[PDB]
């Protein structure tokens, strides 16, 4: 599993999360609370922003590549593939 | 070579030489029994 | 209700997995009125692969 | 030939039904578009959404028979 | 500082990819879900511009996409020569030009395609081939069947090398944008060298082997009976023989004195009525021509030093008062978007190939060409058909760069932009002048065909009856005539007999003839002329709308190939320069089609047939049939089609064939002309469960196809139909009758 | 926030002057005129065809429809994040400057903003419009 | 004989067109030598004509007014009249080979269905597999009478359903 | 004037609303999703009923749903 440290408005909450599952499914089974709405790629409600690690987040549909490349991640649809760093909560952000 | 092996088991080539294996089997019976009408 | 990768039925009839079977990803425990979960394998003519549903909508199996 | 003929007027026949029946059945609703009705016998199109709404309408389908019928009188 | 930029090994070599569908591309390359997976992949398999964003790797790739191309053109070739060597009578139609039909096919004795392997002269038995391989190989003088065979073996080996050629410098050695980009450079190399030396080394090879060969040829000398050209080479004592002038050798040419080689460089002008064919000196001094002016136009531009020319700077110098910035940035643009230039070559290259049929037929090269009508025929309509669709692809590609490439901020106030401006009162005009013509020019034979069904052929527009006389073509026509006395005192006969003058015959065959003009041809210019007009009107809205309009000013957002935009505010129905260019290819095949009818025709009726007179092929009967439509569809059509509804039982009996199978394919498209794919997918819904119900479903989800590729499979079988229909037609009845 | 008002004396950007300009429905019914204030100037591209320059601050441009002035809107908002302020206008000289005027954006939950249309259920929930039948016109069952 | 149809065995016609078609031939072939490649092959023809005409004779094809061989739908006029190896054999070949390769088919998509990546499989296919089910595609009838007997044919009323049925 | 409706299933991703060309959109205060956001049409007069935000809602039937009534200008899209 991923070591996936959440930088939050309430603190830092490092998680576990597999190969297999995604970001937000991972921090909910956790006890997290992280904001989302769609859950299926398509809005900005689960926005993160990836501050260092990586993500495939491949199928996600709503944002662009300079959005990505700025570290912004779908947490909805995101898997980890390396040990990352997240600051949640970030939909103001992106916009 | 792995490689190559894949790309034949790649899906329009043997849809090919199937067809192409059927169709040689029917013109060369042709050839040899030329004409049939019953049996 | 049911639990997370479980698999149910769908029937919703304005679904397209209607009269399918789906995988529970999660229930929500809040008072939404559909927090089932649920995935798919083929997707539908929006090429989407899961969809929200209240609990009667599915059925394990 | 008298035996050919026939043949494919049964097959024009069969044609014309089919169509007609399936744009009659299923003017109450479809998978793709379950709420047909609402939509009266007759309207253009739900658009190109969904891939692409084109000759959708049971109205649309009997204008498609038309020619077939033609064809086979 | 132009020179040589390329970069080592850029892409390696495995069949890794090969296995991997959709590699090239993004969301492909996710793998197939539903049906359409498939149909798009194959779509833009070859889309290099959707492949990534590299201007230099595009380059590359379509550098190595020409490599692949140049080979497959020289497979062609070669196996075109190859079954010539093998499979063919030419040497049996070398002994005989005048009775033997040039075949090279010849098929299995099978089921029963045996049959067409008919009789086409010495003991052959085959297919006539009307491509003229024969007259050309005469031409070039071709003797024996082993040249043939070294010609396609060599063809082999060439098309090996360019393969290997598009696969080194793809995967070995990619050149650089800066090297790409060497414009003027790569102009003077081409425009000199390539041109140039190719004419010249063509003029040498006719110099010193043909017009000997062919030479003999028309002397009557037996083929197997000629010297071999490298003995001809050899042996400048046979050439002074032929021209005493190569007994002196170069010398005068380096003393100028190139009155003495007149002998072989002519200015005839007209055929070798012996032969129907160009006076060879006459060919040979043309090629030498045009490859010294090629040579000196090829030093235009500078590359490396002080001396040359700045296509930016002439360009920038070159604007005038009503036109603001005039020719600037153009320079910017074309050094940058690829379809600019594809388009323009495409045009231009159309156009030429029209020009290139027209002039073929206007004076036939090739010995004893004339003679074969139907070789005639079928060259000009392949090359007309092959120089529309260049045009249209030109269209299409402009449109695509406009979409794509395109870019306001660079261009602030040049022909371009004042086009953007004022072009809504520029297509105005355009559909005005359109349907002008239209009206005018069909009303004239409909109120003909009126006036006949009315028994008032008095009031018809007949060359008897109201005329309209191309003054103009005929008065020039005669100014041709008539130049050579004055305004080309070096001359010995016009160009062409249609200049007016007298017949050649060869074989009793009408080799040519002068041919007039009446009001009939008049009405079928002007038909043409309307036609193209209509063809040029969709053309220019589809490109000058393309990124916007009143009704979608965000038009260029869509992309250039888009369905529509729903039934929205009226119904967006077929609103891209896509569907422009569709409807495009559609006016084309019309216009192209009429304009083959009436060459046929008049060629039949005033040109063509047997001299004893003219044993006019239909007699001239166009020259009154042509006023009335009624005249043209049962003389010409209903007439003509003797010969293909009758062919069976023959070996032409495939024409007919052929005939009805295009007929059906013809109406097979119309069913996706006029379908809807939200009905397929509602049958498609049907059959599938029909087919869960027996557990048959495939994974791949069945779709129907978008509307833009229902349009583009409709239209292709359309097109396919329409032409295969007319090409049975016309080959089945000029084997027939000429 | 408050609403705005149109001043008609702004200096309208650099443009050459097109043929995709206003018709008789501007002097007859009515037109939109947009505003929004740029940082610098700067070349853009006109929504009905042509580039044309912006001014600093004050710009002003006027156009029949609303479609123009929202794509406008979304070019400018999204590639220069400004935001203009577009109303409606008459033949009358009455002004509305309204097209996307709400003290903020609608992109964004806002109090205040009271919904509307929106059936408070599923779309699954409607009746047959064999129920609708014999109105006072044709009204769908959706209506309801 | 059936129908009034006489044997083109008896009938005219049938050796008034055969003749006419060797008519045809000889006239073809009088403009070569002997030796001529297409000299034998119209020789070969006609040896084909006039031996494919024997086999039609000897077949006792009822050949009416045309001479022209027409044939009967009956399986009990068939077999009482001694046709069968016309229409019933073949109709019976045609239909087992096609039981066979529909049956064969369904057992690769089946095979394949019971997979993790249907859609890869769909697109290149297991060889051997493909190899076995051909090779065990023989017994399909009895196979599926077997299945049909234990109802393990169809499938149950649980497929997708349109809203209006 | 074509008709424009919301339905429960709105997740507010405001695809709809980010869609709509014409601004016949805009997004409230909800409470029925995790979103607490609603899709609203105050401006359906607008609406020529393009669709795009029909298009866009990702819902599964669409928390949304267009229905092309009468024309005017506006409804037409005429700027003549
Ligand atoms: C059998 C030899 C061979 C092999 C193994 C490869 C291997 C490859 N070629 Mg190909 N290629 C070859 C010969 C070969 N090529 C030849 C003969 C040419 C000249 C026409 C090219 C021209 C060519 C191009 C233009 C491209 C490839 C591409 C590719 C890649 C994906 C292939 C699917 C891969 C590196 C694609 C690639 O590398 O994309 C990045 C690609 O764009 N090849
Ligand atoms: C590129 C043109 C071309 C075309 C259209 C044909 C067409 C044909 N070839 Mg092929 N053939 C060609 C070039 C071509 N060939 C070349 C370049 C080769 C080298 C591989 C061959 C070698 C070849 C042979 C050895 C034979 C054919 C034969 C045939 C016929 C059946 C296949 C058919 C008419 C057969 C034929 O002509 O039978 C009479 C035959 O036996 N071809
Ligand atoms: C369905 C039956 C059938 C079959 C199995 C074949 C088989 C063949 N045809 Mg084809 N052919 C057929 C019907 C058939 N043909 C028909 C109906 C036509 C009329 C359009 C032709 C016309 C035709 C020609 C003109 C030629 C072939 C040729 C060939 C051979 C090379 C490919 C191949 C043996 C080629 C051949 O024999 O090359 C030597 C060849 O040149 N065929
Ligand atoms: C471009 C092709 C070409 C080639 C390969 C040759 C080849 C040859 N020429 Mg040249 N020659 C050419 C074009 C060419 N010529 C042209 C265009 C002209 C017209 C100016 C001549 C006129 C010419 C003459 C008059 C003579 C040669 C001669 C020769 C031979 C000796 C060198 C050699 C066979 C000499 C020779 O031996 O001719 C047989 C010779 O006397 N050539
Ligand atoms: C008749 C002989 C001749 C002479 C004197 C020149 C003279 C010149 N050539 Mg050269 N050139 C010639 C023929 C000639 N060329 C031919 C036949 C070729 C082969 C196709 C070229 C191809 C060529 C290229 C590609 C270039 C020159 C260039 C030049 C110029 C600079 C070097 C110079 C004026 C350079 C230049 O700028 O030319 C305009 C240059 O880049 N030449
Ligand atoms: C020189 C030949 C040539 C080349 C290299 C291309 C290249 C291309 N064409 Mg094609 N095209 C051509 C001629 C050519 N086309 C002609 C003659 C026509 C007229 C039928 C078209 C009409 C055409 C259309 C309408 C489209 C393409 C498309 C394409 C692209 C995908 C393949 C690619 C840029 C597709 C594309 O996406 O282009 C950017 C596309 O939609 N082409
Ligand atoms: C655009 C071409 C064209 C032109 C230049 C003319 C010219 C003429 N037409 Mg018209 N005519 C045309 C098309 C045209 N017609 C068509 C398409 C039809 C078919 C409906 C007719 C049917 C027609 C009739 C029936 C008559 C004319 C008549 C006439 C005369 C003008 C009054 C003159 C001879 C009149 C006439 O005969 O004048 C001598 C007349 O009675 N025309
Ligand atoms: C309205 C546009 C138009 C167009 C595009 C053409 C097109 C043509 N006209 Mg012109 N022509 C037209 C109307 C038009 N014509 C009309 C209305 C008249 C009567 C004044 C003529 C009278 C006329 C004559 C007398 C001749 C042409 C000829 C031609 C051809 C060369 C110029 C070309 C097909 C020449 C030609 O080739 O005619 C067959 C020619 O000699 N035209
Ligand atoms: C597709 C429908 C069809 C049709 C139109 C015919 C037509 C015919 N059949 Mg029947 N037949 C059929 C299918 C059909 N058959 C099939 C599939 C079988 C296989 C079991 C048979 C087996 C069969 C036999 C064994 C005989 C006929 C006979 C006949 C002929 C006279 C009796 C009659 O009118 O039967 C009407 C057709 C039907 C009722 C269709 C259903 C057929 C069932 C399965 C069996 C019918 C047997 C028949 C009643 C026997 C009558 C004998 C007669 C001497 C009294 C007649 C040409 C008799 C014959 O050759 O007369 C010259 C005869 O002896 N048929
Ligand atoms: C008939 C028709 C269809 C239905 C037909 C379709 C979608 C094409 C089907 C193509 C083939 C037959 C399906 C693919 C078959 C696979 C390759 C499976 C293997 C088959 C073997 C024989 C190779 C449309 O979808 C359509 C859409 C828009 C305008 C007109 C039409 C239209 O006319
Ligand atoms: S119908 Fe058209 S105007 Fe209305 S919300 Fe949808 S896209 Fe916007
Ligand atoms: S209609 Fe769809 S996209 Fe729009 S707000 Fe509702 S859930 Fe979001
Ligand atoms: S919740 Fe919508 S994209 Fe994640």
């Amino acid at each position: 599993a991923y070591k996936v440290t959440l930088k939050t408005p309430s603190g830092d909450k490092t998680i576990e999360c597999p190969a297999d599952t995604y970001i937000l499914d991972a921090a909910e089974e956790a006890g997290l609370d992280l904001p989302y709405s769609c859950r299926a790629g398509a809005c900005s409600s689960c926005a993160g922003k990836v501050a260092a690690g990586t993500v495939d987040q491949s199928d996600q549909s709503f944002l662009d590549d300079a959005q990505m490349g700025n570290g912004f991640v779908l947490t909805c649809v995101a898997y980890p593939t390396s040990d990352c760093t997240i600051q949640t909560h970030q939909e103001e952000a992106l916009y | 070579m792995k490689d190559f092996t894949t790309y034949l088991s790649t899906a329009p080539v043997i849809a090919t030489i199937w067809f192409t294996f059927t169709a040689g089997l029917l013109i060369e019976i042709n050839r040899y029994f030329p004409d049939p009408l019953v049996f | 209700g049911p639990k997370r990768g479980s698999l149910v039925k769908i029937l919703r009839p304005e679904s397209y997995w209607f009269n399918q079977v789906g995988k529970v990803v999660s229930v929500d425990q809040s008072g939404v009125r559909y927090p089932v979960v649920v995935r798919f394998e083929n997707q539908n003519y929006a090429g989407v692969t899961t969809n929200n549903y209240a609990l009667d909508e599915v059925v394990a199996a | 030939g008298d035996f050919l003929v026939h043949h494919a007027i049964a097959l024009g026949l069969h044609t014309t039904t089919l169509i007609l029946v399936k744009g009659a059945l299923d003017a109450r609703g479809s998978k793709l578009m379950p709420d047909k009705k609402d939509f009266g016998y007759s309207f253009p199109c739900d658009g190109p959404g969904r891939g692409g709404t084109c000759d959708i309408s049971a109205y649309d389908a009997f204008y498609l028979a038309v020619f077939w019928m033609l064809n086979t009188i | 500082k132009v020179k040589i930029a390329v970069d080592r090994n850029p892409v390696e070599t495995s069949f890794e990819k090969w296995a991997k569908p959709g590699h090239f591309s993004r969301t492909l390359s996710k793998g197939p879900n539903t049906t359409t997976w498939i149909w798009n992949l194959h779509a833009d398999a070859h889309d290099f511009d959707s492949h990534t964003s590299d201007l230099e790797e595009i380059s590359r790739k379509v550098f190595s996409a020409h490599f692949g191309q140049l080979g497959i053109i020289f497979i062609w070739l070669s196996g075109m020569y190859f079954h010539g060597a093998r499979f063919s009578n030419y040497e049996a139609w070398l002994s005989d030009p005048t009775h033997i039909k040039p075949s090279a096919q010849v098929v299995w004795p099978i089921v029963g395609q045996e049959i067409l392997n008919g009789d086409v002269g010495g003991g052959f038995q085959g297919i006539q081939i009307t491509s003229g391989f024969f007259q050309l190989w005469r031409a070039s003088g071709i003797t024996s069947e082993l040249q043939l065979y070294t010609t396609a073996i060599g063809g082999l080996v060439m098309a090996a090398a360019m393969f290997f050629a598009g696969w080194f410098h793809y995967h070995k050695a990619a050149p650089k944008l800066e090297w790409f980009q060497n414009v003027e450079s790569m102009l003077n190399h081409h425009l000199g060298g390539l041109l140039g030396l190719g004419s010249l080394a063509w003029a040498g090879h006719q110099i010193h082997v043909s017009l000997p060969v062919n030479k003999l040829l028309d002397a009557g000398v037996d083929p197997k009976e000629i010297p071999l050209p490298h003995d001809l080479l050899l042996n400048r004592a046979i050439m002074a023989d032929l021209y005493p002038s190569f007994a002196k050798g170069i010398a005068p040419f380096f003393t100028l004195n190139w009155s003495e080689y007149s002998d072989f460089l002519t200015f005839k002008g007209g055929l070798n009525p012996v032969t129907g064919g160009l006076w060879l000196s006459d060919t040979a001094h043309h090629h030498v021509a045009i490859a010294v002016l090629f040579l000196v136009a090829g030093h235009m531009y500078r590359t490396n030093w002080g001396i040359g020319h700045s296509m930016k700077e002439i360009l920038e110098a070159h604007r005038g008062p009503f036109t603001g910035e005039g020719h600037v940035g153009l320079y910017e643009i074309l050094t940058t978007s690829w379809h600019a230039q594809l388009a323009i070559n495409l045009a231009l290259f159309g156009s030429l190939s029209i020009i290139v049929a027209h002039h073929m037929y206007a004076m036939p090269p090739y010995p004893y060409l004339a003679t074969d009508y139907g070789t005639q025929l079928s060259l000009f309509t392949h090359h007309t058909w092959i120089g529309g669709f260049c045009i249209v692809g030109a269209g299409a590609h402009a449109a695509i760069f406009m979409v794509r490439d395109y870019d306001p901020t660079n261009n602030y106030n040049n022909l371009l932009d004042r086009v953007i401006r004022h072009r809504d009162a520029i297509i105005s005009h355009l559909n005005w002048v359109c349907i002008f013509l239209g009206f005018h020019s069909f009303g004239l034979y409909i109120h003909n065909d009126t006036m006949s069904a009315l028994g008032r052929p008095q009031d018809m527009f007949s060359d008897t009856a109201i005329q309209l006389q191309p003054v103009f073509a005929q008065w020039i026509q005669n100014t041709h005539f008539l130049a050579p006395q004055l305004t080309a005192p070096n001359a010995l006969a016009a160009t062409s007999l249609t200049w007016g003058g007298d017949l050649v015959a060869v074989g009793g065959k009408v080799a040519m003839m002068p041919i007039s003009l009446g009001t009939s041809d008049f009405m079928v210019h002007h038909i043409h002329a309307f036609t193209i007009h209509v063809t040029v009107l969709i053309l220019l809205k589809g490109v000058l709308f393309a990124r916007s309009s009143r009704l979608i000013p965000d038009k260029a957002n869509l992309g250039f190939r888009f369905p529509c935009d729903g039934p929205g505010r009226g119904g967006t129905c077929q609103v891209s320069a896509w569907d422009h260019v569709f409807l495009g290819l559609f006016w084309m095949y019309n216009s192209l089609s009429i304009v083959i009818f009436h060459f046929s025709w008049k060629m039949q009726s005033d040109v063509w047939g047997t001299v004893t007179g003219v044993s006019h092929i239909t007699g001239g009967n166009f020259a009154q049939s042509a006023n009335t439509i009624n005249g043209w569809l049962r003389d010409f059509l209903w007439a003509q089609s003797s010969q293909v509804i009758q062919s069976y039982g023959s070996a032409l009996s495939a024409y007919g064939l052929i005939f009805l199978g295009a007929h059906f394919v013809w109406a097979f498209s119309l069913m996706f002309l006029f379908s809807g794919r939200g009905y397929w997918q509602e049958l498609i819904e049907s059959i599938v469960w029909a087919h869960n119900k027996l557990k048959v479903a495939p994974a791949i989800q069945p779709r129907a196809l978008s509307i833009t590729q229902g349009r583009a499979v409709g239209v292709a079988h359309y097109l396919l139909g329409g032409i295969a229909t007319t090409w049975s037609f016309f080959l089945a009845r000029i084997i027939s009758v000429g | 926030w408050t609403v705005p008002t149109l001043n008609p004396d702004t200096p309208s950007p650099i443009f050459g002057g097109s043929t995709g300009g206003l018709l008789r429905k501007a002097q007859t019914e009515e037109f939109y005129v947009i505003t929004w204030e740029a940082k610098k100037e700067q070349i853009f591209e006109m929504p009905t065809g042509g580039a044309a320059i912006m001014r600093q601050g004050p710009n002003l441009l006027k156009f029949g429809k609303k479609e123009q002035c929202l794509a406008l809107t979304t070019q400018l908002r999204n590639k220069f994040k400004l935001t203009p302020c577009f109303y409606r206008v008459f033949p009358d000289g009455k002004v509305q400057y309204l097209h996307p005027a709400d003290g903020v954006y609608p992109e964004k939950v806002n109090a205040g903003r009271v919904g509307a249309n929106q059936n408070m259920r599923r779309i699954g929930q409607n009746v047959n419009p064999i129920k609708v039948k014999f109105s006072g016109r044709m009204m769908s069952p959706a209506e309801i | 004989d059936i129908a009034g149809l006489t044997p083109c065995s008896e009938s005219k016609a049938y050796a008034k067109l055969e003749k006419k078609e060797l008519k045809t031939l000889e006239k073809r072939l009088k403009q070569y030598e002997a030796d001529s490649a297409p000299a034998v092959a119209l020789k070969a023809t006609m040896e084909r004509t006039k031996a494919r005409f024997a086999n039609y004779a000897k077949a006792g094809l009822l050949c009416g007014n045309d001479g022209l061989p027409h044939l009967i739908a009956d399986p009990g006029l068939a077999l009482k009249y001694g046709h069968a190896g016309e229409v019933f054999i073949p109709t019976f070949g045609f239909l087992y080979v096609a039981g066979y390769i529909g049956y064969v088919g369904r057992q690769y998509l089946i095979a394949v269905k019971g997979e993790a990546k249907p859609t890869d499989k769909e697109i290149i296919i297991d060889v051997p597999l493909a190899t076995k089910l051909a090779w065990q595609g023989a017994g399909w009838p009895l196979a599926a009478v077997q299945e049909l007997q234990r109802g393990t044919l169809l499938e149950k009323e649980e497929n997708i359903t349109v809203s209006p049925r | 004037a074509h008709i424009v409706k919301i339905y429960d299933t709105c997740i507010g991703c405001t695809q709809c609303v980010r869609a709509c060309p014409l601004d016949v959109l805009e997004m409230v205060p909800w409470d029925g999703c995790k979103a607490s956001q609603m899709a609203s049409a105050p401006r359906t007069e607008d609406c020529v009923g393009c669709k795009r935000c029909e298009t866009a809602c990702p819902t599964d039937f669409l928390s949304v749903r267009v229905y092309l009534g009468s024309e005017s200008t506006r409804s037409m899209g005429l700027s003549y």
